RNA sequence: AGAGUGUAGCUUAAACAAAGCACCCAACUUACACUUAGGAGAUUCAAUUGACGCUCUGA
C-alpha cells in the first residue's frame, strides 16, 4: 500500500510536469460572442471629398511632425551618449580603476517602479466616498 | 513627454469606448476610455489597521 | 571540389545560426494600464525604438487582463474597470547605455501607465500558464 | 601639480501632468476620435438607448438620458485640480506648484574665492569613497528634509574642469521621487528651474556644455 | 588534398564571433540586389560571363566627335530647382496624384528627351544593333 | 528562330527570353529598363530624368509608374520592340502600381508575352 | 585669439543629376519583421581660389 501509493504519486506528478502547460487565454484577443449580432450594424455616412482631403493632409502633416520628433530624439540621445562617453574616457585616463568601478553593475538599479503623469495634480485634502473593490478573473 | 497616447484602436470589432475621468485615492485625475459616456469614476478605500480610527471614520 | 581553391564556396551553416559586469541577463519589462490601446501603443513604440537602437528583443507578450468591480456603499452603487498588462523581454543592454535608455523611456512615458523593470524569473514565466490545481492536489496528497 | 576632484549629483524631477498638446496634435486627436466612433462597434449603452427609444416609439402607437444628465451634473459640480499657478510662478519660484508640465532641476548659490558662481551643487571626493558616495553625501548635506533622489546610473554624466590649482568635477544624474521645501530660510537658495530659465540664470561655458548635454524634451 | 584559395573567398570579410549583433537580410529584394551586384562584379574563378560574354577589349572606344556644350551646372540646377519649386507650389497636382487621374504630354516629353539625353540612348541602341562595330569596326 | 537560353529552372529570373523588362522601385525614383538576354540594355526610362519629371508631382507614385510605362511603351514602339517579357514577384505583381503600368503598356500596343520559339 | 574642417544621418556619388542607403505615417501582424500605398530633406556666399558655419587648441 505504501510503496504502491508512493510510486503512483511520483509517476503521476512526473507525468503532469512533463505535460504541456496550457496558457491562460487573453480576453483582448477574443471577440465577445455578443459582438456578431446583426442588429448592431450602423449606417455608414459616405465621406465628402473635401473631408477626405482634409484627412489625408492631416495624416501627412502628422507624419512629418513625428519624423521631426524622432529626429530631435536622435539628436538628444546622440549628444547625451557622446558626452557620457567623453566623461567616461576622461575618467578612465585619469583613474584607471574608477572607470571599471563605474562599469560595474549594481542590482538595486534593475528593479524600478514609476507612475505616469496625471490629468491634474493631487488635491491636498480630498477623500473619496466609501466603497470597496473586488477583482474578477477566470482560468 | 506624452505623445503615443492618442492612437487608433488596433483591434477589429471594438465596441464604443468613450472618454471618462478617473479619480485616484490621492485625487489624481486620468483619462480612461470606457464603455458608456460617463464623466468620472472614483477609487474608494476599504481597510485600515487602527480599529478606533476605522470607527472614527465610520462615524464621520 | 576539395583539392581546388574553390572548395567551401557554398557553405552557409556557419553563417546561419545552428540549432560579471557589462553583461546583463534577460530583463523583463511589465507595463500595466487601464487602456489596452495605450499599453499596446507604448509597447510598440518601445519595440520600434529598441529595433532602431539594434538592442536585442527576445519576445513581447500580454499577461492575463483582469476586471475589477468597485462599489460605493453609502447607498449601494456599482461600477467596473479593466486592467491590461504587456510584457517585453530584452537582453544585452550596455551598462551606461541602460541609463539613457530608461531615462528616455521615463520621459516619453505617457499618462495612465505603470512600468516595472526587473530580471526575468521563472516565477514570471510560470505565472502565464493556467494555474492547474491537479498538481496542487497531488502534492497535498503526497504531503 | 595641485589637483582636486569633486563629485556632483544632478537630480531631474519628471513632470506630473502631461505636456500641453500642440494644436496639430489636438485636431488629430479629434479626428482619431471621429474615425474611432465611425469604425467602432455597438455597446450596451447604445443597445439600451436605441432599443428603449424603439420601445417608446412602439408604446406611443400601442434611462440613458437621465443617467447622462446626472453624470454631467456631477461633472459640473466637481472641481478639478489647478494646472498653472502664476502667483507661485512669480513669488514662489522655489516650488513645484508653478510648473507641473515639464521636468525640473535645482540650482544652488555657490561662492568661491576666485569667482562667485551660480552653479549646481557639488562636493569634494576623498579616496575611501565612490563618486556616487560623494553624490549622496552632497544630497544628505544639502537636503535637510524628507526627500530622496533615486539614482539611475553609476556612469558619469558630465566632466568639467577649471583652473586658478586645478579642479575637476564629475556629474552623475539621478531621479527625484519625493521633495519638499521645508527650512525655507536657507543660505543656499535652492530653486527648481527649467532649462531655458537656467540658461537665463547662469553664464558659464562648461555649464553651456551641461546645457547641450541635458535633455530638453 | 587542399590548395590555398587564389583570390579572396566570398563571405570572408564578415565576422563570425559576432553574429547576432549583425544586420540580416530582412528582404528577398535586398538579398537579390546584393546578389546581382556581386554577379556583375568580376571574379577570379570561372564564371558564366567569360563563356557567354561579348568580350569587348578593355580599352574604351575612340571618338573624335562633337563635345557637349559648356552648360553652367550651377545655374542649370538652380533653374531646375525653381521649376520644381513652382511645381510643388501648384495646387491641383496633389489631388491629381492621390486620385490617379493625371497624364503627361508625350510630345513635350519626347522633345525634351531628344534635346537633353536622347543622343546617349541612340548611341546605346546603335551599338546594340551593331551599327558601330559593322561600320567603323 | 533565335535560341533563347532555356534552363535555370531552379533559379527565379528565367533567361528564357529575348527582351526582358526590369523595374526598380527605389526610395526616391522609379526606373524601367528593356534589355537583351545578354545583359545589355536596349532602352531605358527613369523618373530621375528632367524631361519627364518636370511635369510630375511625386517620383514614386502610381501616376509616376504608369507614366513611365506609357513612355516606355512609346519607346519600345520606337525601337521596334513589340514583344517582351516581365518577371514579377508575387507581391510585385499584386501591387496595383505596376499593374496599371502593364495595362497602360498594353493599351500603348505592347504585349508582355514572348512567342514560343519556332523550330520544327 | 590661433590650427584644422564643410553634401540632408551615412556613402572618395557625381555626365544624361543633385543618386543609393538610412528614415517617417498608414494597413496586415499580439507586436516586430515583410509587403503595399503615401511623406521631407540638403552640396553657406563670391570666383580648384578666397570669405559664412563646425571641432580642437589658450586666457
Amino acid at each position: 500500500k505504501d510503496q504502491e501509493a508512493k510510486e503512483r504519486l511520483k509517476r503521476k506528478i512526473r507525468k503532469l510536469e512533463k505535460a504541456t502547460q496550457e496558457l491562460i487565454p487573453i480576453e483582448d484577443f477574443i471577440t465577445p460572442l455578443k459582438f456578431l449580432d446583426k442588429a448592431r450594424e450602423r449606417p455608414q455616412v459616405e465621406l465628402t471629398f473635401e473631408e477626405t482631403e482634409r484627412r489625408a493632409l492631416l495624416l501627412k502633416k502628422w507624419s512629418l511632425y513625428k519624423q521631426q520628433e524622432r529626429k530631435m530624439e536622435r539628436d538628444t540621445i546622440r549628444a547625451m551618449l557622446e558626452a557620457q562617453q567623453e566623461a567616461l574616457e576622461e575618467l578612465q585616463l585619469e583613474s584607471p580603476k574608477l572607470h571599471a568601478e563605474a562599469i560595474k553593475r549594481d542590482p538595486n538599479l534593475f528593479p524600478f517602479e514609476k507612475e505616469g503623469p496625471h490629468y491634474t495634480p493631487p488635491i491636498p485634502n480630498y477623500q473619496p466616498p466609501e466603497g470597496r473593490y473586488n477583482d474578477i478573473t477566470k482560468v | 513627454s506624452s505623445r503615443a497616447s492618442l492612437t487608433r484602436v488596433h483591434r477589429q470589432a471594438y465596441a464604443r469606448l468613450y472618454p471618462v475621468l478617473l479619480v485616484k485615492q490621492d485625487g489624481s485625475t486620468i483619462h480612461i476610455r470606457y464603455r458608456e459616456p460617463r464623466r468620472m469614476l472614483a477609487m474608494p478605500i476599504d481597510l485600515d489597521t487602527s480599529p478606533e480610527e476605522r470607527r472614527a471614520r465610520l462615524r464621520k | 571540389y576539395k583539392t581546388k581553391p574553390t572548395h567551401g564556396i557554398g557553405k552557409y551553416k556557419h553563417l546561419i545560426k545552428a540549432e560579471t559586469d557589462y553583461e546583463y541577463g534577460v530583463l523583463n519589462i511589465h507595463l500595466t494600464a487601464y487602456d489596452m490601446t495605450l499599453a499596446e501603443s507604448y509597447a510598440q513604440y518601445v519595440h520600434n525604438l529598441c529595433n532602431s537602437l539594434s538592442i536585442k528583443v527576445e519576445e513581447s507578450y500580454a499577461m492575463p487582463t483582469k476586471t475589477i468591480e468597485v462599489l460605493q456603499l453609502q447607498m449601494l452603487l456599482d461600477s467596473v474597470l479593466t486592467t491590461h498588462e504587456r510584457v517585453v523581454q530584452i537582453s544585452g543592454l550596455s551598462a551606461t547605455f541602460a541609463e539613457i535608455f530608461l531615462e528616455i523611456i521615463q520621459s516619453s512615458l505617457p499618462e495612465g501607465v505603470r512600468l516595472s523593470v526587473k530580471e526575468h524569473t521563472e516565477e514570471d514565466f510560470k505565472g502565464r500558464f493556467k494555474a492547474r490545481p491537479e498538481l496542487e492536489e497531488l502534492l497535498a496528497k503526497l504531503k | 601639480s595641485p589637483w582636486r576632484l569633486l563629485g556632483a549629483l544632478c537630480l531631474q524631477r519628471p513632470p506630473v501632468v502631461s505636456k500641453p498638446l500642440t494644436p496639430l496634435q489636438e485636431e488629430m486627436a479629434s479626428l482619431l476620435q471621429q474615425i474611432e466612433i465611425e469604425r467602432s462597434l455597438y455597446s450596451d449603452h447604445e443597445l439600451r438607448a436605441l432599443d428603449e427609444n424603439q420601445r417608446l416609439a412602439k408604446k406611443k402607437a400601442d434611462l440613458a438620458q437621465d443617467l447622462e444628465d446626472m453624470w454631467e451634473q456631477k461633472f459640473l459640480q466637481f472641481k478639478l485640480g489647478a494646472r498653472i499657478t502664476e502667483a507661485d510662478e512669480k513669488n514662489d519660484r522655489t516650488s513645484l506648484n508653478r510648473k507641473l508640465d515639464r521636468n525640473l532641476v535645482l540650482l544652488v548659490r555657490e561662492k568661491f574665492g576666485d569667482q562667485d558662481v551660480w552653479i549646481l551643487p557639488q562636493a569634494e571626493w576623498q579616496p575611501g569613497e565612490t563618486l556616487r558616495g560623494t553624490a549622496e553625501r552632497t544630497l544628505a548635506t544639502l537636503s535637510e528634509n524628507n526627500m530622496e533622489a533615486k539614482f539611475l546610473g553609476n556612469a558619469p554624466c558630465g566632466h568639467y574642469t577649471f583652473k586658478f590649482l586645478g579642479a575637476k568635477v564629475f556629474f552623475f544624474k539621478a531621479l527625484l521621487l519625493t521633495g519638499d521645501f521645508s527650512q525655507a530660510g536657507n543660505k543656499g537658495h535652492h530653486v527648481w528651474v527649467t532649462k531655458d530659465e537656467l540658461g537665463d540664470y547662469l553664464k558659464p561655458k562648461y555649464l553651456a556644455q551641461v546645457r547641450r548635454f541635458v535633455s530638453d524634451l | 588534398r587542399r590548395t590555398p584559395p587564389l583570390g579572396p573567398m566570398p563571405n570572408s570579410d564578415i565576422d563570425l564571433s559576432n553574429l547576432e549583433r549583425l544586420e540580416k537580410y530582412r528582404s528577398f529584394d535586398r538579398y537579390r540586389r546584393r546578389a546581382e551586384q556581386e554577379a556583375q562584379a568580376p571574379h577570379w574563378w570561372r564564371t558564366y560571363r567569360e563563356y557567354f560574354g561579348e568580350k569587348t577589349d578593355p580599352k574604351e572606344k575612340i571618338d573624335i566627335g562633337l563635345p557637349p556644350p559648356k552648360v553652367s551646372r550651377t545655374q542649370q540646377l538652380l533653374e531646375r530647382k525653381q521649376a520644381i519649386q513652382e511645381l510643388r507650389a501648384n495646387v491641383e497636382e496633389e489631388r491629381a496624384a492621390r486620385l490617379r487621374t493625371a497624364s503627361v504630354p508625350l510630345d513635350a516629353v519626347r522633345a525634351e528627351w531628344e534635346r537633353t539625353c536622347g543622343p546617349y540612348h541612340k548611341q546605346r541602341l546603335a551599338e546594340y544593333y551593331g551599327l558601330y562595330r559593322d561600320l567603323f569596326h | 528562330v533565335a535560341r533563347k537560353e532555356r534552363g535555370w529552372r531552379t533559379v527565379f529570373p528565367s533567361r528564357e527570353f529575348w527582351h526582358r523588362l526590369r523595374v526598380i522601385r527605389t526610395q526616391h525614383h522609379v526606373e524601367a529598363l528593356v534589355e537583351h538576354q545578354n545583359g545589355k540594355v536596349v532602352v531605358s526610362a527613369s523618373t530621375r530624368e528632367w524631361a519627364i519629371k518636370k511635369h510630375l508631382y511625386s517620383t514614386r507614385n502610381v501616376v509616376a509608374c504608369e507614366s513611365i510605362g506609357r513612355v516606355l511603351a512609346q519607346r519600345c514602339l520606337e525601337a521596334g520592340i513589340n514583344f517582351m517579357v516581365y518577371q514579377p514577384t508575387p507581391w510585385e505583381a499584386a501591387s496595383d502600381s505596376m499593374k496599371r503600368l502593364q495595362s497602360a503598356m498594353t493599351e500603348g500596343g505592347v504585349v508582355l508575352r514572348e512567342p514560343q520559339r519556332i523550330y520544327e
